[PDB]
RNA sequence: GCGAUAACGAACGAGACCUUAACCUACUAAAUAGUGCUGCUAGCAUUUGCUGGUAUAGUCACUUCUUAGAGGGACUAUCGAUUUCAAGUCGAUGGAAGUUUGAGGCAAUAACAGGUCUGUGAUGCCCUUAGACGUUCUGGGCCGCACGCGCGCUACACUGACGGAGCCAGCGAGUAUAAGCCUUGGCCGAGAGGUCUGGGAAAUCUUGUGAAACUCCGUCGUGCUGGGGAUAGAGCAUUGUAAUUGUUGCUCUUCAACGAGGAAUUCCUAGUAAGCGCAAGUCAUCAGCUUGCGUUGAUUACGUCCCUGCCCUUUGUACACACCG
């Protein structure tokens, strides 16, 4: 054992596990690539946090990130919390603060979900209706 | 890859039996025979050695005689006995993929079958009333 | 000049998009400027997105809708008449391919086109219930337009074998040049026509 | 020197962490080495019924509820020194079973 | 680098292993993919009249590669689909079992999967071998 | 039954397709049957060949929608 | 809204009347406070009385105040 | 099984006990409003902070009515009416 | 021509719905102006508005 | 609530409370959860790398993720403003959370000729009680069809249908000498289903419930068209003592109305609406229904008293069965 850090991103019910060791630039997704993490469209999404502070800093980290529960969107966003947030934990136990403020800085600056987790959950469903809040057809007469 | 081709193009909106338009590809077009669906013409255009992807008016004669020949001898061509129609036929017992106009001879028959006889079944066709069990106490209005 | 090599691969396009973000990776944000004075805070382009989807929460308070980026409020838009009520993937893909069309169109940035279309759809005068002139806020100004180009869009897709994006495509440059082709340019001469008797 | 296992479930969490401490000490003194507690997802039985005997009136629901909770504790020792431990700790609210 | 098939996109390695699989020659095609549907749940028989049961041998071959045991019911239910029911509201429906049977039949017979314990099916030693090969030359070009 | 679209690709058909499509900034299926009155099921084979033996060149690929510019 | 009941407000009435010089401006120490001294019998109501004492002695540092 | 018997701690702190007892002396043909009031005195002795008797059915007339004789002090809402 | 205005108090809502607004905009270039005008969307102060023609002023509707 | 005060002190309701959702690298632990390592080992490149299987005896370690006791946390905390400067209120900042943080359970006094005698071996009075209005068996009916109405499900398509491929939840339930539970895996069958095994009285097996919407690649090409799949003929299975008045499922064939719906009218303010499925209840068989659950996920308000009502005060009244006077 040498340098490791755990993680954790959530979107709802989903759960992304990461686990940032040093290594030689390696970024995963279940044992595959993030390169052709599906849908596609959303696949910046999960680029975001290496794009948006250099890849340089990845360089000496390896990460793996374990996503499960959830949906494909939720567990899109999943993955991109776990990874900044494994990079945010990286530098504050191993790297000096600075850098990691300045990274915590930037992700903030950028969006607020890749460092704190979205807490909107799905309210419960009354009876007298098909939804939470939607009620069954009334009728009169 | 596009081909251009003429002559072998008749647009004519007469084929077997019925007046089978020959704009539409062929999977589809044999649908236009009363007996026929979109399997059993897919499975026949199958047995035939016709290409799909080729329209009804692009084919010839040949090709339409063994048409009709697979559509009216299904076993002669291995069409399991479940895939077809009238299976363990009234009269004789045997599998009779029944098509146009015997199509509604045999309807007839059974119908008249089932009026002669007595049965609920053929007094409630005598009435114009559905014979399936289901309710027509607000929904038969039509 | 920012290449850096990692144990996994990473696409050379990526690499191109640390200098600075880019709508699909393809459109520029900081080359958009708003025309008017007035729809300028309402019109929010100067926070750069890869794609719109975010995933906001926008209906908290009561302007934080302004702060979503407009290319998104557009998307959102996209999702209407029940069957397509929550597909936002398809929305999002329409909007890309609806803003490669503009630029294939019109050898112009398709964000300035769609931040042009909605400057101009929306009428500056309206009437409330005998009913009465009454001028129309920024933000209702804003919305009102996007309603309409979605809507407009929408209207010519259905039953017709040009494409959803290609519809929006069509709308969206239509407006933006100010013609009375578009829906939303007729709508807003029938808002405006009707507010001025109104007075 | 037995791998006994101990099984508590009861519908009252007080008494049943009850029995689970006592458990615990009446190991560590009488010098065992113990595994546990270990605490099962707890199980939610709900009855939802309608609130009328009849059919009139507006339709609204009962929820009802019993909660289980579910506590495992693995045991080195000989059985009947475990046994005695598991005789004198008993209670009303909380049954056992002890398994091999 | 050591390539599998996790680093590959599926579509295009399902796409050639298909293409291997029928240039190859020796898998066990049955004498009635000409006559049946896929799923009771479905409508009409597969398009791709002359090569649908390799495309769907070479995804049945990756999904046990990518997994430990999985049998044939499993299978039946990763290949079914929504059924339209007429006038109720559609429902999950079991995909067909012969079909995919004879599939994991032939693919053990062409000694790529083998009976595991505990049951089920996994994947063999040269069936890995030539997944992970046929993974290599999609990922060269 | 109106629109009366066309069915085959036709020589006269032909040389206009190959005449007339240069001219277009955008080509799709839909460009193609609202200024060919063609069908669609002709339209993408016809896109997808002059992709081929050049004469469109794609902008973006997709299978609902097939963007295609000026070959030159 | 916000408005603070009877019960949290006469308690912190007697609070500050019983105990006002071991009493300070800070909403912490006053919640350690009142743990000590109150049996409130739930945590929200003892940090609803705590922070409408803090309220009060910090209004009363700039003057008196009625009732108290 | 074995089955054991012990006394009530306090018979007017107990509801089940008072509405027995008031059931046996209805049944007795006291008068209604004289055994609820026993009921309250009785269970107001026994040290309860409140007390409620509620009679109904049709007295001495056709309709039906509901008498109630109230003493001290009861909660009706919330948890606590399930503790106390 | 229309002009511009911007919105220095939002006097109230009114209408017999209340879905208009009591504003009273400020004229940008000619700042000696103050005009109350009525607003049928959201509207906070400083939103520049757009007036078709701005020589008319409004107290009340339902 | 501040306060005003011919009252003063109180009681109920509200609020507090309880359950549930969100935060905790902070305690206690886990062989029924997960993991880092380590054996033994796979394929792929040999840098000591990339992806795996395996080992509940590896006499290893651990608790981020999971579980659940025992706690912590929010009180409007800080700062600007405003207002009896009292109660409050509005913006920012920080924060997991600042609408009472989200959702519910609980819920006063007075009443209604509201519903229930068909839940009750809960009941007064009346009726009936051996050719019974008790009970049981056979068969039929509750489904019967000129027609009117209410809750709904499918649709009218290209923001789509079909075919392949990708491939992700959450709440739950489960038995034995049966009248028989959840069912993995193997085999047969186009299917539906049959058969043989094995696991599971269950964080252990079913089950990662590999759900559906959705995503990708093609086919179709604006038409009642490959939209829709009612009605009907023939055949195969399953439940049941018994499927005729099709129980249900499956296969072929048949291929209606419907082209977005007049006057009217319902529900809804954020993980909400809509869309999409799943489990449980009923249950031998049958879910277009309810009760919950997640997946995808918005447009528009954040206002008013116009309509429909509700609360309080003043006021008029020939009303009190109370303006349906």
């Amino acid at each position: 054992s040498t340098q490791s850090v755990q993680t954790f991103g959530k979107k709802k019910t989903a759960t992304a596990v990461a686990h940032v060791k040093a290594g030689k630039g390696l970024i995963k997704i279940n044992g595959s690539p993030i390169t052709l993490v599906q849908p596609e469209i959303l696949r910046f999404k999960v680029y975001e946090p290496l794009t948006l502070v250099g890849l340089d800093k990845f360089q000496g980290i390896d990460i793996r990130v374990k996503v499960t529960g959830g949906g494909h969107v939720s567990q899109v966003y999943a993955i991109r919390q776990a990874i900044a947030k494994g990079l945010v934990a990286y530098h504050q136990k191993y790297v000096d603060e600075a850098s990691k403020n300045e990274l915590k800085k930037i992700f903030a600056s950028y969006d607020k979900t890749l460092l704190v987790a979205d807490s909107r959950r799905m309210e419960p469903k009354k009876f007298g209706g098909r939804g939470a809040r939607a009620r069954f057809q009334k009728s009169y007469r | 890859l596009v081909v251009q081709e003429q002559g072998s193009f008749q647009h004519i909106l007469r084929l077997l039996n019925t007046n089978i338009d020959g704009r539409i590809k062929i999977m589809y077009a044999l649908t236009k025979i009363r007996g026929v669906g979109r399997r059993y013409a897919n499975l026949v255009c199958k047995k035939a050695d016709v290409e799909l992807t080729k329209r009804a008016g692009e084919l010839t004669q040949e090709e339409l005689e063994r048409i009709v020949t697979i559509m009216q001898n299904p076993t002669n061509y291995k069409i399991p006995a479940w895939f077809l129609n009238r299976q363990k036929d009234q009269v004789d017992g045997k599998d009779y993929h029944v098509l146009a106009n015997n199509l509604e001879s045999k309807l007839r028959d059974d119908l008249e079958r089932l009026k002669k006889i007595r049965s609920h079944r053929g007094i409630r066709h005598f009435w114009g009333l559905k014979v399936r069990g289901q309710h027509t106490k607000t929904t038969s209005r039509g | 000049l920012q290449v850096v090599e990692l144990a996994t691969t990473i696409p050379l396009d990526v690499q191109e998009a640390q200098r600075e973000v880019k709508l699909f990776n393809k459109w520029s944000f900081e080359d958009v400027e708003v025309k008017d004075v007035s729809l300028v805070d309402y019109i929010q382009i100067r926070n750069p997105v890869f794609v719109s989807h975010t995933a906001g929460k926008y209906a908290s308070k009561r302007f934080r809708k302004a702060q979503c980026p407009i290319v998104e409020r557009l998307t959102n838009s996209l999702m209407m008449n029940g069957r397509n009520n929550g597909k936002k993937l398809k929305a999002v893909r329409i909007v890309k391919h609806a803003l490669e069309i503009i630029h294939v169109l019109t050898e112009q940035n398709p964000i300035q086109v769609v931040v042009d279309a909605i400057v101009n759809s929306g009428a500056r005068e309206d009437s409330t219930r005998r009913r009465q002139a009454v001028d129309v806020s920024p933000l209702r100004r804003v919305n009102q337009a996007i309603a309409l180009l979605t809507i407009g869009a929408r209207e010519a897709s259905f039953r017709n074998i040009k494409t959803i994006a290609e519809c929006l495509a069509e709308e969206l440059i239509n407006a933006a040049k100010g013609s009375s082709t578009s829906y939303a340019i007729k709508k807003k001469d029938e808002l405006e026509r009707v507010a001025k008797s109104n007075r | 020197i037995h791998k006994i296992r101990i099984t508590l479930t009861s519908t009252k969490v007080k008494q049943l962490e009850n029995v689970s401490a006592n458990i615990i000490r009446n190991a560590a003194q009488y010098n065992i080495v113990k595994k546990g507690p270990v605490r099962m997802p707890t199980k939610v039985l709900k009855i939802t019924t309608r609130k009328t005997p009849n059919g009139e009136g507006s339709k609204t629901w009962d929820a009802y509820e019993m909660r289980i909770h579910k506590r495992v504790i693995d045991l080195q020792a000989p059985a009947s020194t475990v046994k005695r431990i598991t005789q004198i700790t008993i209670e009303p609210g909380v049954d056992v079973e002890v398994t091999i | 680098p050591g390539v599998s098939v996790r680093d590959v996109p599926a579509q295009d390695f399902i796409n050639a292993y298909a293409q291997f699989l029928q240039r190859q020659g020796k898998l066990e095609v049955p004498g009635y993919v000409d006559i049946v549907k896929t799923s009771a749940g479905n409508d009409l028989p597969p398009q791709e009249a002359e090569t649908w049961f390799y495309k769907r041998a070479a995804s049945i071959a990756r999904h046990i590669y990518l997994r430990k045991q999985v049998g044939v019911g499993a299978l039946n239910k990763l290949y079914g689909g929504a059924k339209n029911r007429g006038f109720r509201p559609h429902k999950h429906v079991d995909a067909s079992g012969s079909i995919n049977r004879k599939c994991v039949q032939a693919l053990q017979k062409i000694g790529v999967l083998e009976i595991s314990p505990k049951g089920g099916r996994r994947i063999s030693e040269n069936g890995q071998r030539d997944l992970d090969r046929i993974a290599a030359q999609t990922l060269e070009e | 039954d109106k629109a009366q679209h066309i069915v085959i690709l036709d020589q006269e058909k032909y040389d206009r397709i190959l005449k007339d499509v240069p001219t277009y900034k955008y080509v799709s299926v839909s460009v193609l049957v609202d200024r060919l009155k063609i069908g669609g099921s002709l339209a993408r084979v016809a896109l997808r060949q002059l992709e081929e033996d050049g004469i469109i060149t794609p902008v973006l690929k997709h299978s609902k929608q097939a963007i295609y510019t000026r070959a030159q | 809204g916000r408005v603070r009941t009877k019960t949290v407000k006469r308690a912190s009435k007697v609070l500050i009347e019983r105990f006002y010089p071991k009493l300070t401006l800070d909403f912490e120490t006053n919640k350690r406070l009142t743990s000590e001294i109150a049996v409130i019998q739930s945590k929200r109501l003892r940090n609803k009385i705590a922070g409408y004492t803090t309220h009060l002695m910090k209004r009363i540092q700039k003057g008196p105040v009625r009732g108290i | 099984i074995a089955i054991y018997a012990e006394r009530v701690e306090e018979r007017g702190l107990s509801a089940a006990v008072q509405a027995e007892a008031l059931k046996a002396k209805l049944l007795s043909g006291l008068p209604i409003r004289r055994a609820a009031y026993g009921v309250l005195r009785f269970a107001m002795g026994a040290g309860a902070k409140g007390v409620e008797v509620v009679i109904s059915g049709k007295l001495r007339a056709a309709r039906a009515k509901s008498q109630k004789y109230a003493d001290g002090f009861m909660i009706h809402s919330g948890q606590p009416t399930r503790d106390f | 021509p229309v002009t511009l205005a911007k919105v220095i108090k939002v006097l109230g809502r009114t209408g017999s719905r209340g879905g208009v607004t009591q504003v009273r905009v400020e004229f940008l270039e000619d700042a000696s102006r103050t005009i109350v005008r009525n607003v049928k969307g959201p509207v906070r102060e400083n939103d520049i508005l757009c007036l078709m023609e701005s020589e008319r002023e409004a107290r009340r509707l339902r």
